[PDB]
């Protein structure tokens, strides 16, 4: 089932300057105390990142996916958990779905006939003191499937707990010649409104042989009292110079085409 | 310097050490004064 | 005593020596960096070329590696010879001043 | 700079191909040793008067 | 050493002085092979001996990992009409480990087998199976008309006949939208100059060479920069440290001395590379400790000799070596310079330039007859 | 200098293994050419004979 829950609910999009984000290790090799230059897909420094904020009722739009995308989530209670990739999403072409639906994370590529307003729904404190995600109203038809993957749930919270310090979930998604690469990191911040100003580096997490044309994508919510924000930036093929410190951790970066 | 040395790039030491060069300098200066 | 104030405060005064050192180090460092370039071969490390390719097909990539690296040493040696001529000119001037 | 060690580090299959290039490695070594001797000649000329 | 200098200078008579010769290097004592100790055989049978192969427009990809592969039993079978590898040698597939292996299976015709190779142009290449121009791996192809061709006509294999644009490498397309070959757009099941994207062939055994069905499998593995989990069947060996060894970690061979290092490799990091793109730190595939690798002791060797017409006695200077390792440089293991009697001792003198053996150190000073370095000079006198 | 002619009969598909540097049940076990082979190779079907 899937119900047309109202219209797009006005125009949310805002813009922000991503000071120093979208930094990841270009390769799975250790390197220390040097200055290393890289040619690959990255997020620009001081980039015009698009900010979406979930203030009621709201919808999460579909955005283009060209040349990979950097995703960020300023969040508490981990409301945002899913993504849809594809070109049409109406069973005409192949489409991919990544969902962390409490029990586990499913990555599934099928000719999904996605509903026009997909969402997830939960029930709070139902005779078990636990919270259960009851509704999974995301897709309607999955005629042919080529790849299905379930490993573990990825609601990986960090220290502090109870959302005292806001969690940044920062990811990079690429689709290059059928190899889909997901880089991930989580970090606590104590800033309320803008994108935190600081340096960080993203580790490689997942590589999949999805092999599907992807022009656009959407995010996914957890309707239950709470608000969250998420940012999207578009990667570009460019060269950046990274300072690998004594421990091999990317300590600072310079954009070779900024100024 | 270790990375340079590891591929066959050796830095040879000078024949005259910095002490011997200092001794020539001292001799020249003493003669001049 | 003014020399004591001149040399201990500013550092660019001895620059005519520092550029002598840095260049050589740079001339060495680039020579090391040349070991990282493929020169057209499928892999930069010769051990990878030996391991992945049989003794017949490996030779064509290995020959590219020797060609590139030998050209790199030729350039480095030519630059060293020119710099050594310049340093000999400076040393002869220093000997004359002495 | 040891030409053989530089181009063909700890590999004899590389040295077999390198020896086909003639006396290039010997020329490079001779030039570098000439520079090395030239340095001490310069130092003795400057300071050993 | 005098004979070696005579050989290097290309002359019997050697003028008094110092002469650099071919340097000494410590040949490694033994070899180290370190592989993950997985034992399960890879399910190659399910790929090569599958019941029915997928169609070319829906080529089946299998992720083969966490298993031991033996490509020798694959290569030695003559049932495969075509077997060619790009960027790797089939005999060397056994001796080197694989980061991740993708096996692609489909059915094509003989004349279009050439289209499988990367960079080629053809219906299969243009529309449903494009290889990247920098492909590394192998391709195997063999006819299957005795198993997949039917006398009554097999129509279960199709390909995409037209496309809006040529597909990206390793792209798989399943959409069945009608191709608008005519200028006017169209809908419905069929239309004039509105071709159905899929087109099939009549598999039948009477077709000669070039039209017979051929089962084709492509291995598109990538090498040597990741936590490799596929390795050959050869057994590993015990680990040793503080000795020059021919080590081999996951197909990455090398020669050097290992030591217990302290560089924090992240769980996806298995190798550390230096400025020259050479390995300097390695994570063992069996124990999760990190080890530093250093090229074992080597350095230049010079021979100090007076005029051969005066004497035949020489001394040898090992440059840049605190050569207390010379006693360890015994001819039980091998060294590049054959002669080692000079290591007899009791005449070894250490200088900032290295160590000189074959000359006696004295206290009284003289003019620099033969320059050694670091203020030390050699001479030949009573 | 001197000419040495080697004659034998094999299955057709393994004729490629007769080329120098190749590998297979023929090359690895009964007839190996050197890597630096200079000469000629001639082959023809003889099922009729």
């Amino acid at each position: 089932q899937c119900v047309n829950f109202t219209t797009r609910t006005q125009l949310p999009p805002a813009y922000t300057n991503s000071f120093t984000r979208g930094v990841y290790y270009p390769d799975k090799v250790f390197r220390s105390s040097v200055l290393h230059s890289t040619q690959d897909l990255f997020l620009p420094f001081f980039s015009n990142v698009t900010w979406f904020h979930a203030i009621k009722r709201f919808d999460n739009p579909v955005l283009p996916f060209n040349d990979g995308v950097y995703f960020a989530s300023i969040e508490k209670s981990n409301i945002i958990r899913g993504w849809i990739f594809g070109t049409t999403l109406d069973s005409k072409t192949q489409s991919l779905l990544i969902v962390n639906n409490a029990t586990n994370v499913v990555i599934k590529v099928c000719e999904f006939q996605f509903c026009n307003d997909p969402f997830l729904g939960v029930s709070n404190h139902k005779n078990n003191k636990s919270w259960m995600e009851s509704e999974f109203r995301v897709y309607s038809s999955a005629n042919n499937c080529t790849f299905e993957y379930v490993s573990q749930p990825f609601l990986m919270d960090l220290e502090g707990k109870q959302g005292n310090f806001k969690n940044l979930r920062e990811f990079v998604f690429k689709n290059i010649d059928g190899y889909f690469k997901i880089y991930s990191k989580h970090t606590p911040i104590n800033l309320v409104r803008d994108l935190p100003q600081g340096f960080s580096a993203l580790e490689p997490l997942v590589d999949l042989p999805i092999g599907i044309n992807i022009t656009r994508f959407q995010t996914l919510h957890r309707s239950y009292a709470g608000a969250a924000a998420y940012y999207v930036g578009y990667l570009q093929p460019r060269t950046f110079l990274l300072k690998y410190n004594e421990n091999g951790t990317i300590t600072d970066a310079v954009d070779c085409a900024l100024d | 310097i270790c990375a340079q040395k590891f591929n066959g790039l050796t830095v040879l030491p000078p024949l005259l050490t910095d002490e011997m060069i200092a001794q020539y300098t001292s001799a020249l200066l003493a003669g001049t004064i | 005593g003014k020399i004591q104030d001149s040399l201990s405060s500013t550092a660019s005064a001895l620059g005519k020596l520092q550029n002598v050192v840095n260049q050589n180090a740079q001339a060495l460092n680039t020579l090391v960096k040349q070991l990282s370039s493929n020169f057209g071969a499928i892999s930069s490390v010769l051990n990878d070329i030996l391991s992945r390719l049989d003794k017949v097909e490996a030779e064509v990539q290995i020959d590219r590696l020797i060609t590139g690296r030998l050209q790199s040493l030729q350039t480095y040696v030519t630059q060293q010879l020119i710099r050594a001529a310049e340093i000999r000119a400076s040393a002869n001037l220093a000997a004359t001043k002495m | 700079v040891d030409c053989t060690m530089y181009i063909c580090g700890d590999s004899t299959e590389c040295s077999n191909l390198l020896l086909q290039y003639g006396s290039f490695c010997t020329q490079l070594n001779r030039a570098l040793t000439g520079i090395a001797v030239e340095q001490d000649k310069n130092t003795q000329e400057v300071f050993a008067q | 050493p005098l004979s070696e200098t005579k050989c290097t200078l290309k002359s019997f008579t050697v003028e008094k002085g110092i002469y650099q010769t071919s340097n000494f290097r410590v040949q490694p004592t033994e070899s180290i092979v370190r592989f993950p100790n997985i034992t399960n055989l890879c399910p190659f049978g399910e790929v090569f001996n599958a019941t029915k192969f997928a169609s070319v427009y829906a080529w089946n990809r299998k992720r083969i990992s966490n298993c031991v592969a033996d490509y020798s039993v694959l290569y030695n079978s003559a049932s495969f009409s075509t077997f060619k590898c790009y960027g790797v040698s089939p005999t060397k597939l056994n001796d080197l480990c694989f980061t991740n292996v993708y096996a692609d299976s489909f059915v094509i015709r003989g004349d279009e087998v050439r289209q499988i190779a990367p960079g080629q142009t053809g219906k299969i290449a243009d529309y449903n199976y494009k290889l990247p121009d920098d492909f590394t791996g192998c391709v195997i192809a063999w006819n299957s008309n005795n198993l997949d061709s039917k006398v009554g006509g097999n129509y279960n294999y199709l390909y995409r006949l037209f496309r809006k644009s040529n597909l990206k490498p390793f792209e798989r397309d399943i959409s069945t939208e009608i191709y608008q070959a005519g200028s006017t757009p169209c809908n419905g099941v069929e239309g004039f100059n509105c071709y159905f994207p899929l087109q099939s062939y009549g598999f039948q055994p009477t077709y000669g060479v070039g039209y017979q069905p051929y089962r084709v499998v492509v291995l598109s593995f990538e090498l040597l920069h990741a936590p490799a989990t596929v390795c050959g069947p050869k057994k590993s060996t015990n680990l040793v440290k503080n000795k020059c060894v021919n080590f081999n970690f996951n197909g990455l061979t090398g020669t050097g001395v290992l030591t217990e290092s302290n560089k924090k490799f992240l769980p996806f990091q298995q190798f550390g590379r230096d400025i020259a793109d050479t390995t300097d730190a390695v994570r063992d595939p069996q124990t999760l400790e990190i080890l530093d690798i250093t090229p074992c002791s080597f350095g230049g060797v010079s021979v100090i000799t007076p005029g051969t017409n005066t004497s035949n006695q020489v001394a040898v200077l090992y440059q840049g070596v605190n050569c207390t390792e010379v006693p360890v440089a015994i001819h039980a293991d091998q060294l590049t310079p054959t002669w080692r009697v000079y290591s007899t001792g009791s005449n070894v003198f250490q200088t900032r330039a290295g160590c000189l053996i074959g000359a006696e150190h004295v206290n009284n000073s003289y003019e620099c007859d033969i320059p050694i370095g670091a203020g030390i000079c050699a001479s030949y006198q009573t």
